[PDB]
């Protein structure tokens, strides 16, 4: 998940932004 | 903006400065 993603590769704010309430 | 490599307790401020007032759901795998 996006956890994982974020740490073993990269990620983006916008991908984080679908974890915001 | 860029894209983003986050560890642990680093994940969290980027949740937290994204979401702001929002909120967020810290979720890893088990
Ligand atoms: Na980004
Ligand atoms: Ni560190």
């Amino acid at each position: 998940g996006i956890v994982e993603q974020c740490c073993t590769s990269i990620c983006s704010l916008y991908q984080l932004e679908n974890y915001c309430n | 903006f860029v894209n983003q490599h986050l560890c642990g307790s680093h994940l969290v401020e980027a949740l937290y400065l994204v979401c702001g007032e929002r909120g967020f759901f810290y979720t890893p795998k088990t």
